[PDB]
RNA sequence: CGCGACCUCAGAUCAGACGUGGCGACCCGCUGAAUUUAAGCAUAUUAGUCAGCGGAGGAAAAGAAACUAACCAGGAUUCCCUCAGUAACGGCGAGUGAACAGGGAAGAGCCCAGCGCCGAAUCCCCGCCCCGCGGCGGGGCGCGGGAAAUGUGGCGUACGGAA
């Protein structure tokens, strides 16, 4: 809704800064692991609770 | 179901018997720290008996071990006074001593 | 005396006022919200640029704690310039933007020159 | 000493002398609320003998206990189980009621500890106790050798874990044939001692 | 009406966040919270729920304080001293 | 105990201990053992004679 | 050149002031370089600069703190800052000298009655 | 009428302290079931057990006989072996169930109230001076202030004690 109170909206913004894909140049690290971020959330699908 | 000749037995395992089961495996380690703790109280008191104070002449209470002696708490009052010891000096000096102890004998 | 009233109201007493005879904390804290500390970089996107070449404002962002009293006296104190009004918002990102207009006789491309943004 | 000659007094609570002073003084702490200060001990032969002395950081509250029984606190006496535990009724505390005031005296002064207590007045419906409270944290106590040992954490809440003289009564401890179910630390440690498979390595 | 039907008019929640534990069971006309019982001065706990117990426990958390706590034991809680300057 | 030793030729008693109990018996005992005992209004003034804020006798 | 903390004990708190000040202004300097895109010789210069904020911060509190300590050493009662912050049961326990101070009875007893040394020919 | 004591009771953002909440493997105090067994079931059993509540420590609790015994007597508490699946309890059914003595690990005893005698001989706090100072203590000085005779300190506690 467009009536928000401070700490819903401080929420989602933590929440859309971490909705984000990794950078590459951490694909080159020694001891990486990671190929992709399995903790992405698309709006439609996933409803993030609240 | 009770079956030929047996021996009826009555188990007392219908508590929850599994939950209280005290195990021994620290068995040699206790006797270890225990000696070890001897050994250092003994070093500690140095020229002293490692064994302690001195301690009395006791008759066993009833009459199946009322035939054999044993060492009993401490020296009775009566005992120290005809022996011209002191109640107080008597423990400084290392020998144990008992108010409670009657002499009927 | 003879009583009035058929209420008994507790007397008013002399309270003392407190005097500590040690203060409760060492030193007073160390102000962290100064000028510094509350502008942190200015805008510069387009409509940044449109802003300050026609409405005559100057856009930063601050931090969320920063009203727009302490706005206006930490743009007077970094840029030695006037402020006449500030409108202020909180981005959906979690940083708090600042519109800065300045007094008609300052001008707001030479104030982006000097700060360094162009 | 005058303090013998109160003490008979005391005990001779039957004679007319002491019920006016029993009626007197029950009808006035029964006025006063359920949990007040005493200026002093009303008592102060009996305060003195139960540990009290006239220093500083000694006080004494006056409390009052609601006299009777104990019920189950069931809704509407419905006890869903075997006829054996449906009694809601006729059922007794485990502790006593000096203990219970201890309790709540302590629980409410929580930076004092609380060391004894005793019996001033009853009627039908209360009883009333004074309990002997000391706070640990005054000098006057903390420099004094034979009763510092109330400072240290460990006699934290006696009252709550049953140290004080009322809750040791409730216990069931001490010497000798009557008390077999207790030797050890307590009765559960009795019962526990008991209920133990001891499994040797070699059994 | 039973099912699809009644789904669509839930909109208003029933729950938001609490300021004690920060989970989205704080209800709104008791205000209390379901999980932690925020009110209260005196955390809800239960040992029926021993997932419950150990899921926020002393052992999942930043240890701020307390692992420095542990740090200073080691060496015996020193205070005021420096090590000896070159 | 000075009054059952025989050492006091009169004792002084407050009237308003806030126990009685503490001095109830004290009129009976001093009659028995013969001294002389008087009631005095006030242990706040009794206590004025000593350098105390009160005594319940003397 | 180089920021260091040794060169700085010795200097006075309104030069460490000036100095801050300036090192925040080269601060504010490179933060805008960064948003409008500048050199990575400024990027990597940030972190220096916060460096020497942090440093030149940590160096006043230090001084201004063992100043104070000074003056309340003498005193009887001063702030809880200035107090040992050890745990909070070693800050209730008794004290050295009263958990050590003992009755005259029972000191008298010890007098009277002194431990002594002895052995028992075997 | 006014003033001055004491007693009970109030207000202080008065000076200085203390408690709260967490973890909870072990410990202390309350509360306390039903599955299950009895080939059904109600006493009993499960079981003073799980769940629930409160309170601590590095250990807790207990502890120096209002004891055990009936012997040529032992002698605080706690733990191990045995006593012993015993005496006893039990729709005497199912089932349940100790302790004494003996051998060991450890080993330590003490203090008040009361009765008495000592010019309250006792304690807390504020100020100066000297030293010590990250456990706020020692000493000197105050016709400094309080607590206390409605009882502080010393001797003294059942093994007797005092003069
Ligand atoms: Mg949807
Ligand atoms: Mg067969
Ligand atoms: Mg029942
Ligand atoms: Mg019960
Ligand atoms: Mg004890
Ligand atoms: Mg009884
Ligand atoms: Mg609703
Ligand atoms: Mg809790
Ligand atoms: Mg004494
Ligand atoms: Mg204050
Ligand atoms: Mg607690
Ligand atoms: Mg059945
Ligand atoms: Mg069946
Ligand atoms: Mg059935
Ligand atoms: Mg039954
Ligand atoms: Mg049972
Ligand atoms: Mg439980
Ligand atoms: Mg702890
Ligand atoms: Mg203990
Ligand atoms: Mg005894
Ligand atoms: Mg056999
Ligand atoms: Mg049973
Ligand atoms: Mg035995
Ligand atoms: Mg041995
Ligand atoms: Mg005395
Ligand atoms: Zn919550």
């Amino acid at each position: 809704s467009s009536h928000k109170t401070f700490r819903i909206k401080r929420f989602l913004a933590k929440k859309q800064k971490q909705n984000r894909p990794i950078p590459q140049w951490i694909w080159m690290k020694t001891g990486n692991k990671i190929r992709y971020n399995s903790k992405r959330r698309h709006w439609r699908r996933t409803k993030l609770g609240l | 179901a009770p079956s030929r000749n047996g021996m009826i037995l009555k188990p007392h395992f219908h508590k929850d018997w599994q939950r209280r089961v005290a195990t021994w495996f620290n068995q040699p380690a206790r006797k270890i720290r225990r000696r070890k703790a001897r050994q250092a109280r003994a070093r500690r008191i140095a020229p002293r008996p490692a064994a302690g104070p001195i301690r009395p002449i006791v008759r066993c209470p009833t009459v199946r071990y009322h035939t054999k002696v044993r060492a009993g708490r401490g020296f009775s009052l009566e005992e120290l006074r005809v022996a011209g010891i002191h109640k107080k000096v008597a423990r400084t000096i290392g020998i144990s001593v008992d108010p409670r102890r009657r002499n009927k004998s | 005396k003879i009583r009035t009233s058929p209420t008994f109201r507790r007397p008013k007493t002399l309270r003392l006022r407190r005097q500590p005879k040690y203060p409760r904390k060492s030193a007073p804290r160390r102000n962290k919200l100064d000028h510094y500390a509350i502008i942190k970089f200015p805008l510069t996107t387009e409509s940044a640029m449109k802003k300050i070449e026609d409405n005559n404002t100057l856009v930063f962002i601050v931090d969320v704690k920063a009203n727009k009293h302490q706005i206006k006296q930490a743009v007077k104190k970094l840029y030695d310039i006037d402020v006449a009004k500030v409108n202020t918002l909180i981005r959906p990102d979690g940083e708090k933007k600042a519109y800065v207009r300045l007094a008609p006789d300052y001008d707001a491309l030479d104030v982006a020159n000097k700060i360094g943004i162009i | 000493g005058a303090y013998k000659y109160i003490q008979e007094l005391w005990r001779k609570k039957q004679s007319d002398v002491m019920r006016f002073l029993l009626r007197v003084r029950c009808w006035q702490y029964r006025q006063l609320s359920a949990l007040h200060r005493a200026p002093r001990p009303t008592r102060p032969d009996k305060a003195r003998r139960l540990g009290y002395k006239a220093k500083q950081g000694y006080v004494i509250y006056r409390i009052r206990v609601r006299r009777g029984g104990r019920k189950r606190p069931v809704p509407k006496g419905a006890t869903y189980g075997k006829p054996v535990h449906h009694g809601v009724n006729q059922l007794k505390f485990a502790r006593s009621l000096q203990s219970v005031a201890e309790e709540r005296a302590g629980r409410h002064c929580g930076a004092l500890r609380v060391l004894n207590s005793y019996w001033v007045g009853e009627d039908s419906t209360y009883k009333f106790f004074e309990v002997i409270l000391i706070d640990p944290f005054h000098k006057a106590i903390r420099r004094n050798p034979d009763t510092q040992w109330i400072t240290k954490p460990v006699h934290k809440h006696r009252e709550m874990r049953g140290l004080t003289s009322a809750g040791r009564k409730s216990r069931g401890l001490g010497k000798g044939h009557k008390f077999h179910h207790t030797i050890g630390g307590s009765r559960r440690a009795a019962w526990r001692r008991r209920n133990t498979l001891q499994l040797h390595r070699y059994r | 009406t039973k099912g699809t039907s009644s789904f669509g008019k839930r909109r208003n929640k029933t729950h938001t966040l609490c300021r004690r534990c920060g989970s989205k069971a704080y209800h709104l006309q008791k205000s209390t919270c379901g999980k932690c019982g925020y009110p209260a001065k005196r955390k809800r706990k239960y040992n029926w729920s021993a997932k419950a117990k150990r899921r926020n426990t002393t052992g999942t958390g930043r240890m701020r304080h307390l692992k420095i706590v542990y740090r200073r034991f080691r060496h015996g809680f020193r205070e005021g001293t420096t090590p000896k300057p070159k | 105990t000075l009054v059952e030793n025989k050492k006091a030729q009169l004792v002084v008693i407050a009237h308003d201990v806030d126990p009685i109990e503490l001095v109830v018996f004290l009129p009976a005992l001093c009659r028995k053992m013969g001294v002389p005992y008087c009631i005095l209004k006030g242990k706040a003034r009794l206590g004025r004679l000593v350098h105390r804020k009160t005594c319940t006798t003397v | 050149a180089k920021i260091k903390a040794r060169d700085l004990r010795g200097k006075k708190k309104e030069e460490l002031l000036k100095q801050l000040d300036d090192l925040k202004v080269e601060l504010s300097q490179l933060r805008v370089a960064k948003v409008t895109g500048g050199a990575a010789s400024k990027l990597s210069k940030i972190r220096v600069v916060r460096k020497s904020i942090a440093r030149v911060l940590t160096v006043i509190n230090q001084t201004q703190k063992e100043n104070l300590r000074k003056f309340y050493k003498g005193k009887k009662y001063k702030p809880l800052d200035l107090r040992p912050k050890k745990t909070r049961a070693m800050r209730r326990r008794l004290n050295k000298h009263e958990e050590s101070l003992k009755t005259k009875k029972q000191q008298r007893k010890e007098r009277l009655y002194p431990l002594r040394k002895y052995a028992v020919k075997a």
